[PDB]
This record gives structure tokens, C-alpha cells and sequence, in this order.
């Protein structure tokens, strides 16, 4: 038996869950914050847990399954995943990401190049860092010597923040000490939704 | 009150019906007292509408002890059909939930004490019975 | 209701994970096990009061066996024959039963939630390298999790983004913090990360130098 939810981003708002095969009522919700446990928030699709703010509404039947919420407190910002309890196996579906929004603020782009220690060790790595950005929607691309990188480059976005709510992506380019010395130009292309253009950061050895 | 429960369920033929007991998955003795050591799961006492029969002693005082110990009982007659599941898995009834022979009086647990009654249509039942309005459904062929 | 605590083993072995139980009766509701990899959804793998009855989930009932044992309300966990992708959380939450429960069985109460890390790596201490200039540390080259970092001994907590670790192709993680700070100051303050990987108790004090 599978499950599905509709909405795969979020930004009064409603989460779809819809399943496979036909159940006659029998779905429960749950909420998880990014670092605590899943809470449990409604167990038959109409019912709520005792303790739910009554904001917190669920309908639907059958093959597809509503979550209402129609006030947004500070404390409703998580994901929300759905859970079948009618027949074994038991499922969930991915939980969609209710994230905050705000204005489109533009990234803060640095680049930084390997260390004298590291290159030591016989291997280098190149990091350029995004700033403060909405929305999550981001796209580095290398470049070394004019030269498209592509599978050794690995990324990582922080939570959104809790002063400005917004978030920030450090993109880690790792190459080889030898290749490292055969080039000269290195390079760093961003593009976001709040930059017209897309803005270039690079550096030479030296 | 989830202590007036008789759970002395002892599958010696290893047949598995507990299953059943915790979620939802073929081929006339009056009720009297009957003993919770011989009881696995909850007792059905079906008057107009079903009624849960708790765990008590010989007088009716309410007993929390699981039906573990000796003095536990059902006064079946106090709630003037019953039905209940044995120690071994098996569905002994008195009078059970057969008003008609071809319905059966529906309940949290009918499909458990009689599997043989999935494919059976409910139907809304309003009647006075001996002044009371009950309300309850059935499960007819 | 307590779990285990955290344990991290190399592939192809087997995980013991323990559970207890207070507050409830244990043979009534059935106590279940969740799965969560990390930046991933909620894995179903299943349930087991102490009457005896289980029903494990289609992938994992090759190897893995959840236990009742009524002893002290242990609820036990081994699954043997682990692999890379098995690194993930683990709970223990109780799931109804429709003896007292509405339904079927839902997740009313969950556990604390063990992390599980499967790598073949050993454990290796950090190498600390600087991000000379917007400034930071990069912490490369550590196993296992976690990794704490701060600056200054946590004086400066302002404008401070510690990114999430990253699993390289050779088993090891590596991290970055960075921090941004106004260009009238560069030659002023004296910037230090403090980074302590406990599981092999590395501090290091990098000081970090334009040019």
C-alpha cells in the first residue's frame, strides 16, 4: 500500500495526502520539527488528538485525504507527514516542508580559496559561500579555467534562520593538489531568483 | 476502568486468533455466571443494544485485577444473549448476538468472535423494546 | 518510555536497540520502531505487544527481529546484515491497538529517537583548515558525528552559520561554519573557531588570518 501528498514545497493553507488504494477513513497526521519528535495531531482523518489546537482541521475520505489549517501561529512551521492505519504494512508519504515567506532577499556570494595548509596534504578544496537568500531555490555552478565541474562538488543548506528567516548554502568544490596547480582561473556562478543577472565571483592563485 | 478486562489467553493450539483481537484483518444454554480465568478479551452481553459486561466478583463489586485471580466473574444475568472468547480461541456463547437467524447484532467485535460475518450488510434498527428506544445496528445476509 | 543509547557499527553486523515502557500497560498496546535518514521522510519498519504478535514491514522482515520479553518492558531490536543505507534515527513509539485504542493503531507517543551510523570509516580525528577572507573554519576529514563549533568560546553568536555535515565519497565528513563581520573590524578582532569532535575528544583553536 502507498502514499502520496501533493503539495512537495509550502511557502489558511491545506496539505493533500492521497493514497493508492481505496481506505474508508482510516488516515492519521502527524507533525515533526526540524530536531524534535513527531506529534501526533489527528488519528482518524476527522478526529483530533486531545490537547490539537482546534485550528488544526482535517476532512476527506476514501482514496483522498485534506490537512485545513487556517491560522499560521510561529509554532505550526515544520513538516507534516500523513500516515495510513487502516491495513498492514503501515505507511507514510514524504512530509511537505510548510516554510515562511518573505522578501526576495539576494544572495551574499564569497569564495574562498584552499588553504596553504591544506594543500600539504596533497588535496585542496574550494568553497563559496551564499548569504541570507529566499527563497531555498539556489544554483551554483562551477567553473575552473572556463571548464564546466560537475560530480565533485557537494552542497549544504543551513535551516532557515529564526532573526530574518532566511537561508545559506556552501557549495565545496574538492580537487586534487596536483590538479590544482595546473590552473590558474577559478570560478564561481550563482544563479537566484533575487539577482537579475547571474553574479560571478572568481579568483586567481595569487 | 481498562482493568475490568479478562486477558487469559493462553494459545495452546497455536492458532493465532489474538490477531484479530488487536486489528482488523467457512463450513443454547441460558447465561448465567461465568468464571474470568476461562475469558481472553472483552464480554459482550447483547440486550436491544450491546453492552460491555466489566470483570466483577461474586456480589458485583468492580475487580481491577485482569481476571487474574479466582474471584472473578461475569454476572451475566444482571444484564437481563452473551458472548466471549475462551482461553483456546473459542467463541462460546449463552442465551448470543443472533436476534435472527440470518442477522446478528453488530459490535466493536463482531467480525473477531464470528469471521464468518465480514460479508454481511448493516442495516439501522429503531424499535421499543419494553418501553426503551434502543439503538443499534445489525448484520443480515 | 526510554530507548538506547546511540551506537555506530560497520557494515554487515548486527544493532541490538532497546526500548522500555512506564505509564501504560505494556500487553495492550503494541510498541513500534520508525525509521528516519537523515534530509529523508519516515520509514515504517514493525509492532509488538507482549501477547505475542508481530508484523515486521516488507523490506525489513528479512533481518530484522523486534522482540516483547515482558521481563521489565524492554521491547528489544536486532537487525543484523547492515548496510550504508541503514544510517538512520531510530524510534520507538507506541502504536494503538483497537482493543482500547479508537482505531487500529496509531502513533500516540513516540521515543527519544537513537541515531544509527553505518560506515565502514574508523573513527579519525578533524583537520581544521581557515577560510582567510565573510570568514570561517572548514572542518574536513572527521568520523563519526557529531561535531561542535564555535567562536570566540561562544562569544560571538551573532551572524554565525554552521552548515550541515556532508558525507564524502572516502566514508569521512566534512563541514564548514562561516561568519560575517564588517571589513572595518578585520584588523581589529582576533577570530578563533572552537571545534571539538567529542567522539575522538579533538579540540582545536584555529585562528583565522586574512592574506
Amino acid at each position: 500500500i502507498q502514499m502520496t501528498q501533493s503539495p512537495s514545497s509550502l511557502s489558511r493553507v491545506s496539505i493533500t495526502c492521497r493514497a493508492s488504494q481505496t481506505i474508508s477513513t482510516y488516515l492519521a497526521w502527524y507533525q515533526q520539527k526540524p530536531g524534535k519528535v513527531p506529534k501526533l495531531l489527528i488519528y482518524t482523518a476527522s478526529t483530533l488528538e486531545t490537547g490539537v489546537p482546534s485550528r488544526f482541521s482535517g476532512s476527506g475520505s476514501g482514496t483522498e485525504f485534506t490537512l485545513t489549517i487556517s491560522s499560521l501561529q510561529p509554532e505550526d512551521f515544520a513538516t507534516y507527514y500523513c500516515q495510513q492505519h487502516d491495513s498492514h504494512p503501515y505507511s507514510f508519504g514524504q512530509g511537505t516542508k510548510v516554510e515562511i515567506k518573505r522578501t526576495v532577499a539576494a544572495p551574499s556570494v564569497f569564495i574562498f580559496p584552499p588553504s596553504d595548509e591544506q594543500l600539504k596534504s596533497g588535496t585542496a578544496s574550494v568553497v563559496c559561500l551564499l548569504n541570507n537568500f529566499y527563497p531555498r531555490e539556489a544554483k551554483v555552478q562551477w567553473k575552473v579555467d572556463n571548464a564546466l565541474q560537475s560530480g565533485n562538488s557537494q552542497e549544504s543548506v543551513t535551516e532557515q534562520d529564526s532573526k530574518d528567516s532566511t537561508y545559506s548554502l556552501s557549495s565545496t568544490l574538492t580537487l586534487s593538489k596536483a590538479d590544482y596547480e595546473k590552473h590558474k582561473v577559478y570560478a564561481c556562478e550563482v544563479t537566484h531568483q533575487g539577482l537579475s543577472s547571474p553574479v560571478t565571483k572568481s579568483f586567481n592563485r595569487g | 476502568h481498562i482493568n475490568r478486562t479478562a486477558l487469559n489467553c493462553n494459545d495452546s493450539l497455536q492458532t493465532g486468533f489474538i490477531t484479530s483481537l488487536f486489528y482488523a484483518k467457512c463450513p443454547p444454554r441460558p447465561c448465567d455466571v461465568v468464571s474470568a480465568r476461562t475469558v481472553c478479551g472483552p464480554v459482550y452481553c447483547f440486550t436491544p443494544s450491546p453492552v460491555v459486561v466489566g470483570t466483577t466478583d461474586k456480589l458485583g463489586i468492580p475487580t481491577y485485577n485482569w481476571g487474574e485471580n479466582e474471584t472473578d466473574v461475569f454476572m451475566l444475568e444482571s444484564l437481563r444473549g452473551c458472548t466471549w472468547m475462551n482461553s483456546t480461541g473459542f467463541t462460546k456463547t449463552c442465551g448470543g448476538p443472533w436476534i435472527t437467524p440470518r442477522c446478528l447484532v453488530d459490535y466493536p467485535y463482531r467480525l473477531w468472535h464470528y469471521p464468518c460475518t465480514v460479508n454481511f450488510t448493516l442495516h439501522k434498527v429503531r424499535m421499543f423494546v419494553g418501553g426503551i428506544e434502543h439503538r443499534f445496528d445489525a448484520a443480515c445476509n | 518510555l526510554v530507548q538506547s543509547g546511540a551506537e555506530v557499527k560497520k557494515p554487515g553486523a548486527s544493532v541490538k536497540l532497546s526500548c522500555k515502557a512506564s505509564g501504560f500497560t505494556f500487553r495492550i498496546y503494541a510498541i513500534s520502531w520508525v525509521r528516519q535518514a537523515p534530509g529523508q521522510g519516515l520509514e515504517w519498519m514493525e509492532i509488538v505487544p507482549l501477547g505475542g504478535i508481530t508484523n515486521y514491514a516488507q523490506n525489513f522482515q528479512g533481518r530484522a527481529a523486534i522482540t516483547a520479553d515482558t521481563s521489565i518492558n524492554t521491547a528489544y531490536m536486532e537487525l543484523s546484515s547492515l548496510r550504508s543505507d541503514d544510517t538512520a534515527v531510530y524510534y520507538c513509539a507506541r502504536v494503538r491497538t483497537a482493543l482500547v485504542g479508537p482505531r487500529e493503531g496509531i502513533f500516540d507517543f513516540w521515543g527519544q529517537g537513537v541515531l544509527v551510523t553505518v560506515s565502514s570509516a574508523s573513527t579519525k580525528g578533524p583537520s581544521v583548515f581557515p577560510l582567510a577572507p565573510a570568514l570561517g573554519c572548514l572542518v574536513k576529514d572527521y568520523f563519526p558525528e557529531p561535531v561542535t563549533v564555535s567562536w570566540n568560546s561562544g562569544a560571538l553568536t551573532s551572524g554565525v552559520h554552521t552548515f550541515p555535515a556532508v558525507l564524502q565519497s572516502s566514508g569521512l565528513y566534512s563541514l564548514s561554519s562561516v561568519v560575517t563581520v564588517p571589513s572595518s573590524s578585520l584588523g581589529t578582532q582576533t577570530y578563533i573557531c572552537n571545534v571539538n569532535h567529542k567522539p575522538s575528544n579533538t579540540k582545536v583553536d584555529k585562528k583565522v588570518e586574512p592574506k
